[PDB]
C-alpha cells in the first residue's frame, strides 16, 4: 500500500500555464518586477508574482456558463 | 482561482434574459409584499435598472476619492457585492444608497483593506451624526449583504488577468512589439464593460482579454494570431469560434450600454424616496 | 436555525465553537474580520485535508459558521503518552498535511497557524487543515503582510526575523516542527520569545551563514547572533531513516525560496519508500 505522487487533477478551461521554474528560461521573468533581497529573504520570488497572473489571465477563458 | 470560484459556479448567467428574470421576479415578489400589507408608487423593472446604475457610480464616485486609497481590486469586488445584491432585491424595500455603501465595507474587509470604521464613514460628506447614522445602518445591513451573496465574498476581477495577459504579449507576441500601447484604452473598455451586465456573464479572463483585443482593434493591429498562434486555437477552431462570439457578444453589450439620464434620475429617486416613505 | 445544539466543544479570542446535529458550529467594527476570513477563503477551497464550510448564517452583527464535525487533533495525538506513532502513522500525518497544503498553495493561500491543534482528525482520519482565521492569499507583490503570523514555537526564522514578505516557506516550516514534534513527541523549539526563539533555532540547526541563507542581513529585524555549529539531525531523530531526514533537512533549510514546497515535499523518497502512509481507519484515536 505505497503512496506514489500524482499531481492535483483541475482542469482551467484555459490555456496552459508554463511552470514556475520555466517562467526564468522563457523569458517571462524579464516582464514582472524584481523581488527586493529583502522579499527574497522572506522566500517572495518574482516568479510567485508572474506565475500567478499568467493563471489569472488563463483561468477559465474557454468557459462557457 | 476563477475556474472553481463561486464566481464561475454561481454568479455567471447564461444570458441577459435570464438576470431580467431574477430582477423581474425581484420586483413583483416585492409588490406582492407591499399589496398583501396594505398604485403607481411602485418602479417598474427598466426604473429599478437605471437606479442601479446611477447608483453604482455613485459607489465608483465614493471608492475612487475614498482616503486611504482604496485598491481597485476592493471596488471591483464592491461594484460585483452591488450587482449581485439587485438581482435577487428591490431597490424599492433596500436603498441602494445604503446598500452601495454596505458593498464598499464589506468588500473592504474581505479584500484585507484595513481600515476602521470611523475612518471609512469619516469618507462620507455628511455631519458627525449623520455619518454615525450612516455608520448604523451599514453596521444594520452588513449581515444582510453577506446573506443576499449567499457567503460567495471572493470575487475575481479582470484586473490580474488583465496582468497576466500583459505579460503573456510582452513574452510571446513580439509582432506587438510594446503590448504597454493598448493599457490605457483597455482599461477605458475594462471601465465600460463594468457598467453592463458583463460581470455576471463573461469569465474575468474573457473581460481582460476582450478590453485588450478591443484596445488592439482601435489601435489598427490585426493580432488574431494571438489568439490561433499563441493561445494554440488553431488546433481547436471550434473553442477559437466560441471565443471570438463571446467577445463579440460583449463589445455588443458595451455598444447597446444606456447611460441613465439625469431628468429620468431625479423621477425616479422622487418615486424611491417616495416608495421608503410609507413601506 | 435548523442545529439542534447538542454540546460545548471550546472558547477562543474571537468565537466559542459547540457540537450541534453532526456539525461543528463556531459562533461598531460590524462582523468579525477573523470569521470574514474564514467564510470568504474556505468557499472558495475544496479538498478532503482543507475543513468544508457546510454553512453560514446569524443575526446582526454576530455569525455562526458551521464545519464538518472533528473528533480530535494532532496535538492530542502528539500529547497523548498512550498511543505509540508509529513511521506508517507519522507518514500519514504528514501525507495529508501535505496534500492539503498543496491543494492550499495551488490556490495561492497560506494557512499561517499551522500546529498540531490545527490539524483536526475526523473519525475516518482524514486530517484538515483548520483555523483558516489568520490564512491569507499569496504571491500578489502590492499586499503587505504581518511577521508575527504562527505560534512562535512553529515560527520560521524569516518571520522571527521580520519577513514582510513571504511564501509557502512560512507552512512548510511549521510543517517541519510539527513533522519534529512527531518524532519527539514534544516542541521541537519551545521559546519564551522571539529572540528565545532564534536562540533555540541556532542553537539546534546551527547560526545559518550567508552561504546558507544570502539575504539574511536584509531582513528588518535581523540580529547577529552567536555562531553555533548545531546538533546534528541524525543525533536529534536518533531513530530517523536518512530518507526522513532528508525530508526534515529540506523542511528545515534556513533559506526559504530552498525550504522545500508541498509538491517536492510529497515527491521526495520519504513519501514513495516503505512502509507506506497508515490508512485514515487504522491511525491511532486518543
Amino acid at each position: 500500500a505505497l503512496y506514489e505522487y500524482q499531481p492535483l487533477q483541475i482542469e482551467t478551461y484555459g490555456p496552459h500555464v508554463p511552470e514556475l521554474e520555466m517562467l526564468g528560461r522563457l523569458g517571462y521573468l524579464n516582464h514582472v518586477r524584481a523581488a527586493s533581497p529583502q522579499d527574497l529573504a522572506g522566500g517572495y520570488t518574482s516568479s510567485l508574482a508572474c506565475h500567478r497572473a499568467l493563471q489569472d489571465a488563463f483561468s477559465g477563458l474557454f468557459w462557457q456558463p | 482561482m476563477y475556474h472553481n470560484s463561486s464566481q464561475k459556479r454561481h454568479w455567471t448567467f447564461s444570458s441577459e434574459e435570464q438576470l431580467a428574470r431574477l430582477r423581474a421576479d425581484a420586483n413583483r415578489k416585492f409588490r406582492c409584499k407591499a399589496v398583501a400589507n396594505g398604485d403607481p408608487v411602485f418602479l417598474e423593472p427598466h426604473e429599478e435598472m437605471t437606479l442601479c446604475k446611477y447608483y453604482e457610480k455613485r459607489l465608483l464616485e465614493f471608492c475612487s476619492v475614498f482616503k486611504p486609497a482604496m485598491p481597485r481590486s476592493v471596488v471591483g469586488t464592491a461594484c460585483m457585492y452591488f450587482k449581485r445584491f439587485y438581482l435577487n432585491n428591490s431597490v424599492m424595500e433596500y436603498h441602494p444608497r445604503i446598500i452601495m455603501l454596505t458593498c464598499a465595507f464589506l468588500a473592504c474587509k474581505v479584500d484585507e483593506f484595513n481600515v476602521s470604521s470611523p475612518q471609512f464613514v469619516g469618507n462620507l460628506r455628511e455631519s458627525p451624526l449623520g455619518q454615525e447614522k450612516a455608520l448604523e445602518q451599514i453596521l444594520e445591513y452588513e449581515l444582510l449583504l453577506i446573506q443576499q451573496l449567499n457567503f460567495h465574498l471572493i470575487v475575481h476581477n479582470p484586473y490580474r488577468p488583465f496582468e497576466g495577459f500583459l505579460i503573456d504579449l510582452k513574452t510571446r507576441y513580439p509582432i506587438l512589439e510594446n503590448p504597454e500601447i493598448l493599457r490605457k484604452t483597455a482599461d477605458d473598455f475594462l471601465n465600460r464593460i463594468a457598467l453592463t451586465d458583463a460581470y455576471l456573464l463573461y469569465t474575468p479572463s474573457q473581460i481582460a482579454l476582450t478590453a485588450i483585443l478591443s484596445s488592439a482593434s482601435r489601435a489598427g493591429i490585426t493580432m488574431e494570431s494571438y489568439l490561433s498562434e499563441s493561445l494554440m486555437l488553431k488546433e481547436n477552431r471550434t473553442c477559437l469560434s466560441q471565443l471570438l462570439d463571446i467577445m463579440k457578444s460583449m463589445r455588443n453589450l458595451v455598444k447597446k450600454y444606456e447611460p441613465p439620464r439625469s431628468e429620468e434620475v431625479a423621477v425616479l429617486k422622487q418615486k424611491l424616496e417616495r416608495c421608503h416613505s410609507a413601506e | 436555525k435548523r442545529y439542534e445544539k447538542l454540546d460545548f466543544l471550546g472558547e477562543g479570542q474571537f468565537a466559542t465553537v459547540y457540537k450541534a446535529r453532526i456539525v461543528a458550529i463556531k459562533k461598531k467594527d460590524g462582523i468579525n474580520r477573523t470569521a470574514l476570513r474564514e467564510i470568504k477563503l474556505l468557499q472558495e477551497l475544496s479538498h478532503p485535508n482543507i475543513i468544508g464550510l457546510l454553512d453560514a448564517f446569524g443575526h446582526k452583527s454576530n455569525i455562526s459558521l458551521v464545519f464538518d464535525f472533528m473528533e480530535t487533533d494532532l496535538e492530542v495525538i502528539i500529547k497523548d503518552n498512550s498511543l505509540v506513532l508509529t513511521p506508517s502513522h507519522i507518514k500519514a500525518y504528514m501525507l495529508m498535511t501535505l496534500q492539503g497544503l498543496e491543494y492550499l498553495h495551488q490556490h495561492w493561500i497560506l494557512h499561517r497557524d499551522l500546529k498540531p491543534n490545527n490539524l483536526l482528525l475526523d473519525e475516518n482520519g482524514v486530517l484538515k487543515l483548520a483555523d483558516f482565521g489568520l490564512a491569507k492569499s499569496f504571491g500578489s507583490p502590492n499586499r503587505a503582510y504581518t511577521h508575527q503570523v504562527v505560534t512562535r514555537w512553529y515560527r520560521a526564522p524569516e518571520l522571527l526575523f521580520g519577513a514582510r514578505m513571504y511564501g509557502v516557506g512560512v507552512d512548510m516550516w511549521a510543517v517541519g516542527c510539527i513533522l519534529a514534534e512527531l518524532l519527539l513527541r514534544v516542541p521541537f523549539l519551545p521559546g519564551d520569545s522571539d529572540l528565545d526563539q532564534l536562540t533555540r533555532i541556532f542553537e539546534t540547526l546551527g547560526t545559518p551563514t550567508e552561504e546558507q541563507w544570502p539575504d539574511m542581513c536584509s531582513l528588518p529585524d535581523y540580529v547577529t547572533f552567536k555562531s553555533f555549529p548545531g546538533i546534528p539531525l541524525h543525533h536529534i531523530f536518533s531513530a530517523a531513516g536518512d530518507d526522513l531526514l532528508d525530508l526534515i533537512q529540506g523542511l528545515f533549510l534556513f533559506n526559504p525560496c530552498a525550504r522545500i514546497t508541498a509538491t517536492q515535499a510529497l515527491k521526495m523518497k520519504y513519501f514513495s519508500n516503505r512502509p507506506g502512509p497508515t490508512p485514515g481507519c487504522q491511525l491511532p484515536r486518543p
